[PDB]
RNA sequence: GAGGA
C-alpha cells in the first residue's frame, strides 16, 4: 500500500559455465549500472570477507559455493570501507545520496526506516544464496507458473489502486488552490 | 441409482534465590543521561576500552509557509543525528552504527555493587566497528584501479 | 498431485489413464486427461494461425 | 472446531490429501467389473481428505452429466456453449 | 572533558514480553534464584526467566547528557536474560 | 473483497499522506 | 579444499610461496598476517560431483508427511520403517538410486546394489 | 465381453508389472543407459513404450 | 472451481509479535556458523528471523489457526528440507477447504 | 559407411570414434593445483610412485594434477598415452607432462610450467579442459550407429 | 463487450 512502490531489485550472475571470472553484480534502482555485490555488502557495513560469506554460505563446508563466491571477493578487494563504497554510487552529497537510496529504495518491503542494514544485508545474502544454489544445480529454476506465486486482484484492490490515485490527485489540486490563495 | 429428495423425511423421521526491589530511577538523572548500547565487532573478544588506549575521546563526526513533507519529529530528528561517534587517542578506533532493532523490549537491570537493580529502559543501541586499521582506501585512486 | 507421495514414477502417478471412457475416469486421471486435452486445444489454436500465415 | 481447513496453493505443497474419505483410509482390508479401477489407499500418513472431488469443476462444467466419461475437449466445448443456451435468466 | 567516567559498571539486560515492556518505559521484586528464575510482579501475573547468554562479550553500556558532546560510559553488560510468563493466565492473555 | 475495501482500505487510504501544509483528514463517512 | 581468513583481518588468506624454504604462505592482502599451509593443495575443481544427492537430511525428515515409506530393513539399525527419496542433485544426468533413511537410528543408506554410497 | 474385459485388465496388469521391474532395476542403478541419452531419459522412454504397447 | 475462495489479507503484525514471543531469535543476532540448524522464518517473504525447534512452533501455529485465533485464511508452510517456514497473510491468495 | 564396410559394425565403431568430438573436460573428474616445489618427489605418495618413472630414464613449483574416469576413458577408448600426446603437442613448450599409465588404477596426469603463478596456471587448466579436442571434429556431439 | 465456428 502507501502509494505502492514497485522496485525490482535483481541479481545477475555473469558469464557462462567455465568462463573464468564469473562475478555477481547486483542491480539497484536509480543507479548508473550493476554493482559488484561485495561493494553493497560493505556499503551496508559488513566489511570483512569472512563475515560476508557467513552472510551468504550458511554452512561452512560448502566450499563448492565458496569457490563460486571467491571471484566476487577478489573483485571487491579494491574497496575496503563503507564510505568508499557509498562513494562508488551515483558532492559532498554522493555518500548521503547512496545512504538514503538504501534506506528507501533497497528492498522497500523490509522497511524504509533508519537502521535495518543488518536485515537487508542478511536478506540479500539469502537471495544470493538461492541464486547460487540454482546455478550450482541443486535446485531447479523457479517455476514461473506454480499457482502459489500468483495473486488475484478482485474488486477490492482494483478499486484500491484506482481510488488511491484519484485521491492523491485530489489532494494535489486542493493544495494548489491553497497556494493560489496567496492573494 | 438416482438422486433422492425424500431424505428430508429420513432425518425428520430419524430425529540460592536472591530477591531485590527493582526501583525506578529518578527522572532527572535520566532526563539528561540517555542510555544506549555498546557493540564492537572485531572478535578480539574482550574489547576493553580501558585497555584500548588512552585518552579515549568520544564525539560525532520565497513566500510564507510552503509545502513540507511531513513526518514524526523523532525520525526527522533521527534523520538529523547522522554523525556517528568514535573512540580515538591524542592508534586504534571504533565507529558505531544505529541498530534500530530492539529498542522496544530491553530493560537494563542496574546490576550495581549493591544488589538493588534499577530497570533502565535502554534508549538506543549502537554497533561499533573498527576502521583505518590499515588506512588503506583509495576512494578516488581506487576507482582508477577498477577499470584496469 | 498432492494426492501422491513424492518421487512416485508409477504409471498412474505420472498420468497413465487406465479406465476406458466407458468406465469413467478417476479424479486424478480425469485431471491428467484435462491437461493433455488442453495442450491439444492450444496446439490447434496456434497451428491454424501459423499455417494461415505460412500459406499467405 | 477445526474439522475443516483452508488450504492454498503454497501450503498444498506439503500435505497429503486423500481422495475419498472412507475407502482411502479405512484400513487395509469380489469387485464389480463395470466399476472403474480405483487404485488403493496405499499410504498411511494422510493429513487431509478431499471434500468431494467433483468440486474441482467450475460452474459451467458442473452442468455436464458424467463429465468423467467424456473426452476433455468435449467438456471444454460444452462449458463454452452452455453460456449460449436460451433459458430463463432471471425471475423478473 | 572528552572521556569516560568509570567504564566498568557490569549490568544486566532482559527482553520482556512487550505487553509488559511498555508498562516499564515511563518498582518490583524478583525471585533471583539459581539457574531457575520466576518473576513475581509488583502488583498480576507470574513470569519466568531464562539465561540467554552468560558470556556477554564485546558489549557494554554507555550514557550521554565535527560535533562533539559530553559522554559518560556506564560500563559492561554483566549478563543478559529474557522474560517469559500464572503463565496460564498470562498465556490466556498472551494469545491476544 | 468489496466489503473489505469499503470498510478498511477506504479509510487507510485517507489516514495516509493526508495532512497538507494545515489541513487534516479524519473519519470518512459513507452514505 | 578450504578457505582461510586472517584471524586478525578476517579476510581471504591468499596463498603464497616461501621463496627460500619454498613452502606455502597464506598472506592476508589486507594486512600483514601470514601463515604457511597445512596442505600443498591450493584449489580443486570437481567437475563431476557425487555430493548434494542426499541433502537437507534434517533430524526432522521423518516428520514429513509427503515422503513415501518403505519396509526395507535398516542395515545399521534394524527397523523396517524408513523414508526414502531420490537424490536431490536435481541435475538431468542424475541416477535414480534411492536413499533410505531409517526412522529409528536415522542412518542413511541407499537402495543401490552396485556398491555402497554416502552422498 | 466380460472375458474380453478381464483379459484386457490382466494385459494392463502385465504392463504395470514390466514397468515396475524396470523401475526397480533403475533404482538399483543397474539400468544401462543406451548410448546417446541420459539414464533417466532411457528409463522414461522405456516406460512410455511399454505403456503404449499395452494400450494398443 | 466451485469451492475456491480468495484471501482478503490480514494485518501480519500480531503474528510476528507472537513469533517473537515464542522463540524466533531476531535476525540481527543471527550467527549462522554456530546456529546451523535454524529454520529461516519468513512472513510475506520478509525474512523476519530464525528459530530452533521449528516443529513445535509449527504445531502451535497450526493449532492456533484451528481455533480461529489466527485468521483461517492464513497459509503456513513448513518446508522441512529447506529449513524454511513461510507464512502469508497476504491478500489475493486462492484457497480451498479440506 | 563406404561400401566396404557396408555392414561391419566394428568399422562403424571405429569411425564413430574417429569423428565424434571429444574434449578433455568430458573425460576428467576433478582438477587440482598443488604446491610441490620438489622437481622429483610428489608431495602426494601416490603420484610419487609415478615419479619413480615418467621422470627421467628450469621448472615451476606448482603441480597441476588431473583425474579422469576409467569408464569414460574406455568408452571413448582412450589411452593416457594419446591424451598425453595431445596436451604435449598442444604445448611441448612450457609443461613437463606426466600421466599415470593406462594400466594405473587411477587416471592421474601431472604438469608443471617452466612468474606470478597459481593464477595463470588456473587459466591454463581452464583452457586445457575446454579448448582441447582430443579427437573428432567440432560441433559433432553425439554419433549414434543405426541399422 | 459480445461473440458462432
Ligand atoms: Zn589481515
Ligand atoms: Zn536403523
Amino acid at each position: 500500500k502507501g502509494s505502492r512502490f514497485i522496485s525490482t531489485l535483481q541479481v545477475k550472475l555473469y558469464g557462462r559455465e567455465g568462463s573464468s571470472a564469473r562475478t555477481i553484480k547486483a542491480t539497484l534502482p536509480y543507479i548508473k549500472q550493476d554493482i559488484p555485490i561485495v561493494i553493497i555488502f560493505r556499503a551496508l557495513g559488513i566489511i570483512p570477507d569472512g563475515e560476508i560469506l557467513e552472510h551468504i554460505c550458511y554452512d561452512v563446508n560448502d566450499w563448492q559455493m565458496l569457490e563460486m563466491l571467491k571471484p566476487c571477493v577478489e573483485d571487491g578487494f579494491v574497496i575496503q570501507d563503507r564510505e568508499t563504497a557509498l562513494d562508488f554510487i551515483g558532492k559532498e552529497k554522493r555518500i548521503q545520496y547512496a545512504k538514503d537510496i538504501l534506506q528507501k529504495e533497497f528492498l522497500p518491503h523490509i522497511t524504509q526506516l533508519e537502521g535495518f542494514e543488518s536485515r537487508k544485508a542478511f536478506f540479500l545474502g539469502y537471495m544470493i544464496n538461492r541464486l547460487l544454489l540454482c546455478a550450482l544445480d541443486r535446485k531447479d529454476q523457479d517455476d514461473r507458473d506454480h499457482f502459489g506465486k500468483k495473486r488475484l486482484d478482485l474488486a477490492g484492490p482494483l478499486l484500491a489502486q484506482l481510488f488511491k490515485t484519484l485521491f492523491k490527485k485530489l489532494t494535489k489540486d486542493i493544495f494548489r488552490y491553497m497556494q493560489r490563495t496567496v492573494e | 441409482f438416482i438422486k433422492r429428495d425424500r431424505m428430508r423425511r429420513n432425518f425428520l423421521r430419524m430425529r540460592e534465590y536472591n530477591e531485590f526491589p527493582l526501583r525506578a530511577i529518578p527522572k532527572e538523572d535520566l532526563e539528561n543521561m540517555r542510555t544506549h548500547l555498546l557493540k564492537f565487532q572485531s572478535k578480539k573478544k574482550i574489547n576493553p576500552v580501558t585497555d584500548f588506549h588512552l585518552p579515549v575521546r568520544l564525539h560525532r563526526k520565497r513566500k510564507t509557509r510552503q509545502l513540507k513533507v511531513l513526518d514524526e519529529n523523532a525520525k526527522k530528528l533521527r534523520f538529523e543525528e547522522f554523525y556517528p561517534w568514535v573512540m580515538e587517542d591524542f592508534y586504534n578506533t571504533w565507529v558505531g552504527s544505529y541498530e534500530a532493532g530492539n529498542s522496544d523490549s530491553y530493560v537494563l537491570l542496574s546490576v550495581e555493587d549493591d544488589g538493588s537493580f534499577t530497570m533502565i529502559p535502554a534508549d538506543k543501541v549502537y554497533k561499533f566497528t573498527a576502521r583505518n586499521k590499515y588506512a588503506t582506501l583509495t576512494i578516488d585512486e581506487a576507482e582508477k584501479r577498477m577499470d584496469k | 498431485l498432492p494426492h501422491f507421495s513424492k518421487d512416485d514414477y508409477s504409471p498412474e502417478s505420472k498420468g497413465f489413464v487406465e479406465n476406458s471412457y466407458l468406465r469413467g475416469l478417476t479424479p486424478q486421471e480425469f485431471f491428467f486427461h484435462a491437461m493433455g486435452g488442453r495442450e491439444g486445444l492450444i496446439d490447434t489454436a496456434v497451428k491454424t494461425a501459423e499455417t494461415g500465415y505460412i500459406q499467405r | 472446531e477445526g474439522l475443516v481447513e483452508y488450504i492454498d496453493a503454497e501450503e498444498e505443497e506439503s500435505i497429503l490429501i486423500a481422495m475419498q474419505p472412507e475407502d482411502l483410509e479405512p484400513a487395509e482390508a469380489d469387485v464389480d467389473p463395470a466399476k472403474r479401477i480405483r487404485v488403493s489407499h496405499h499410504a498411511t500418513t494422510f493429513t487431509h481428505c478431499e471434500i468431494h472431488p467433483s468440486m474441482i469443476l467450475g460452474v459451467a462444467a458442473s452442468i455436464i452429466p458424467f463429465p468423467d466419461h467424456n473426452q476433455s475437449p468435449r467438456n471444454t466445448y460444452q462449458s463454452a456453449m452452455g453460456k449460449q443456451a436460451m433459458g430463463v435468466f432471471l425471475t423478473n | 572533558d572528552l572521556d569516560l567516567e568509570r567504564s566498568n559498571r557490569q549490568v544486566w539486560l532482559v527482553r520482556l514480553p512487550m505487553f509488559l515492556a511498555e508498562k516499564w518505559r515511563d518498582l518490583g521484586k524478583i525471585r533471583i534464584n539459581k539457574s531457575k528464575i520466576t518473576l513475581l510482579l509488583n502488583e498480576p501475573h507470574e513470569y519466568d526467566l531464562e539465561l540467554t547468554k552468560k558470556v556477554v562479550e564485546n558489549e557494554y553500556v554507555f550514557t550521554e547528557q565535527t560535533i562533539p558532546k559530553k559522554t559518560a560510559i556506564v560500563g559492561t553488560v554483566c549478563h543478559e536474560c529474557q522474560v517469559m510468563p500464572y503463565h496460564k493466565i498470562v498465556e490466556q492473555r498472551r494469545n491476544i | 473483497s468489496f466489503n473489505q475495501f469499503v470498510d478498511y482500505t477506504l479509510q487507510d487510504i485517507i489516514c495516509e499522506d493526508s495532512t497538507l501544509i494545515e489541513i487534516s483528514f479524519g473519519k470518512i463517512y459513507v452514505t | 579444499t578450504t578457505f582461510r581468513f586472517c584471524r586478525d583481518c578476517n579476510n581471504m588468506l591468499y596463498p603464497r610461496e616461501d621463496k627460500e624454504n619454498n613452502r606455502l604462505l597464506f598472506e592476508c592482502r589486507t594486512c600483514s598476517y601470514v601463515e604457511e599451509a597445512g596442505s600443498p593443495l591450493v584449489y580443486r575443481h570437481e567437475l563431476i560431483t557425487n555430493i548434494g544427492e542426499t541433502a537437507g537430511v534434517v533430524q526432522d525428515i521423518g516428520s514429513d508427511p509427503t515422503l513415501p515409506r518403505s519396509d526395507r530393513e535398516c542395515p545399521k539399525c534394524h527397523s523396517r520403517e524408513n523414508v526414502f527419496f531420490q537424490s536431490q542433485q536435481r541435475r538431468k544426468d542424475t541416477s535414480m538410486v534411492l536413499f533410505f533413511v531409517c526412522l529409528s537410528c536415522s542412518h542413511i543408506f541407499t537402495s543401490d546394489q552396485k556398491n555402497k554410497r554416502t552422498q | 465381453d466380460g472375458p474380453t474385459m478381464r483379459e484386457i485388465t490382466e494385459t494392463i496388469a502385465e504392463a504395470k508389472k514390466k514397468v515396475l521391474d524396470v523401475t526397480k532395476e533403475a533404482q538399483a542403478n543397474l539400468l544401462t543407459a543406451k548410448h546417446g541419452m541420459t539414464l533417466r531419459e532411457s528409463f522414461e522412454d522405456n516406460v512410455v513404450r511399454f505403456l503404449n504397447e499395452a494400450r494398443d | 472451481s466451485l469451492m475456491s475462495c480468495i484471501s482478503v489479507g490480514t494485518d501480519p503484525m500480531p503474528i510476528i509479535t507472537f513469533l517473537s514471543e515464542w522463540g524466533m531469535e531476531p535476525l540481527e543476532d543471527y550467527v549462522p556458523h554456530q546456529s546451523p540448524d535454524a529454520t529461516r522464518v519468513f512472513v510475506n517473504g520478509v525474512w523476519h528471523g530464525v528459530h530452533r525447534n521449528p516443529a513445535r512452533l509449527m504445531e502451535t501455529l497450526r493449532t492456533l489457526r484451528r481455533k480461529g485465533d489466527i485468521n483461517p485464511e492464513v497459509s503456513m508452510i513448513r518446508d522441512i528440507r529447506e529449513k524454511e517456514l513461510k507464512i502469508f497473510t497476504d491478500a489475493g491468495r486462492v484457497y480451498r477447504p479440506l | 559407411l563406404e561400401p566396404g564396410h557396408a555392414a561391419d559394425q566394428e568399422q562403424a565403431k571405429l569411425i564413430r570414434s574417429a569423428i565424434e568430438h571429444t574434449t578433455l573436460k568430458s573425460v576428467t573428474i576433478a582438477s587440482e593445483i598443488y604446491y610441490d616445489p620438489d622437481p622429483r618427489s610428489t608431495v602426494i605418495p601416490e603420484d610419487e610412485e609415478i615419479i619413480q618413472l615418467h621422470f627421467s630414464l628450469q621448472q615451476s613449483p606448482w603441480l597441476l594434477r588431473l583425474e579422469l574416469d576409467r569408464a569414460a576413458m574406455n568408452d571413448k577408448d582412450l589411452t593416457m598415452g594419446q591424451v598425453g600426446e595431445r596436451i604435449k603437442q598442444t604445448f611441448k613448450n612450457d609443461l613437463f607432462v606426466i600421466w599415470s599409465e593406462d594400466n594405473d588404477e587411477k587416471l592421474i596426469i601431472r604438469c608443471r610450467v617452466v612468474a606470478e603463478e597459481d593464477h595463470m596456471l588456473k587459466k591454463i587448466e581452464n583452457t586445457m579442459l575446454e579448448n582441447i579436442t582430443l579427437r573428432g571434429v567440432e560441433n559433432i556431439e553425439r554419433v549414434v550407429m543405426m541399422k
